[PDB]
């Protein structure tokens, strides 16, 4: 999972259509996780791409995946509109999510246990 | 078609069918009315709502909230359903 | 438009929806599928207000907006004389750990 260094740029508007605080996160062409500037929730951003490159976008503080057009961003020819959107998250995630961000790193079974220190992470979805 | 799912404390829940086939779980205890021993009523309405939910969005999604004080409770019967 | 509605009696809570135009008789249709009871043996209620067999679910303030999927709108039921309005509550969360 890498960036096709196509040197073709590719005019792309990010934008966050989400309660949360976006990360974008660029693959370079040797596949490493790249981030730029966060952007706040509602908050569009005209930004410089190319075409064959790789996006990805998290919360920005819990890492948090979310959807773009419905995983990856591909920049194509041409601007190209980046929907960055809150996924129908599963109930269990949703309330990992929520006592995550109550409780620092509980009455609960020990398989739950792991289940809050798997921390959402950009390496883990990489490898998926 | 609608299927009743029944809280610890007897609060009775009645949803469609195909709503409450979202979790694996109820399927099973389905194959039509399903008694959960270790859910009380504040944390079936909000699986409840979850169904509704999820149904209906998977337009700009909005946050599904979660109070703080019934987290813990949502937590283990979520991941008890596997929904 | 969908608005989504937790018809609410007793120990008894239906989670369904219907069209913002829809009205209050053709909701009492709905529960009278459900609960096998006709729509003459029903009250419905928004809070402590009786609802008009005539009047839809818009006029009465059930909008797309405030009765979400994931917050749905409380209608109040009542079974025949009429008994009186009784919505149990839903059991009380423990304190915060
Ligand atoms: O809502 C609940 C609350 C508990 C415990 O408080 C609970 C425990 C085990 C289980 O399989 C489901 C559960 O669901």
């Amino acid at each position: 999972l890498r960036s096709v260094n196509s040197r073709e740029p590719s005019q792309v508007i990010f934008c966050n259509r989400s309660p949360r605080v976006v990360l974008p996160v660029w693959l370079n062409f040797d596949g490493e996780p790249q981030p730029y500037p966060t952007l706040p929730p509602g908050t569009g951003r005209r930004i410089h791409s190319y075409r064959g490159h790789l996006w990805l976008f998290r919360d920005a503080g819990t890492h948090d995946g979310l959807l773009v057009n419905q995983e990856l961003f591909v920049p194509s020819l041409n601007p190209i509109f980046a929907n960055i959107t809150l996924p129908v998250y599963t109930l269990k995630e949703r309330c990992l999510q929520v006592v995550r961000s109550l409780v620092k790193p509980l009455d609960i079974v020990r398989s739950l246990y792991e289940d809050l220190e798997d921390h959402p992470n950009v390496q883990k979805d990489l490898e998926r | 078609m609608y299927v009743k799912l029944i809280s610890s404390d007897g609060h009775e829940f009645i949803v469609k069918r195909e709503h409450a086939l979202t979790s694996g779980t109820i399927k099973a205890m389905l194959s039509n009315e399903v008694n959960f021993r270790e859910i009380p009523s504040h944390v079936l309405s909000k699986v409840c709502m979850y169904f509704t939910y999820k149904v209906r969005y998977t337009t700009e999604i909005p946050e599904f909230p979660i109070a703080p004080e019934i987290a813990l409770e949502l937590l283990m019967a979520a991941n008890f359903l596997d929904c | 438009m969908d608005v989504f509605l937790m018809i609410r009696r007793h120990k008894t809570t239906i989670f369904t929806d219907a069209k913002e135009s829809s009205t209050v008789f053709e909701l009492k249709r709905i529960v009278e599928g459900i609960l096998k009871r006709p729509p003459d043996e029903q009250r419905l209620y928004k809070d402590d207000q009786l609802l008009d067999d005539g009047k839809t679910l818009g006029e009465c303030g059930f909008t797309s907006q405030t009765a979400r999927p994931q917050a749905p709108a409380t209608v109040g039921l009542a079974f025949r004389t009429f008994e009186a309005l009784c919505i149990e509550p839903f059991s009380s969360p423990p304190e915060l750990p």
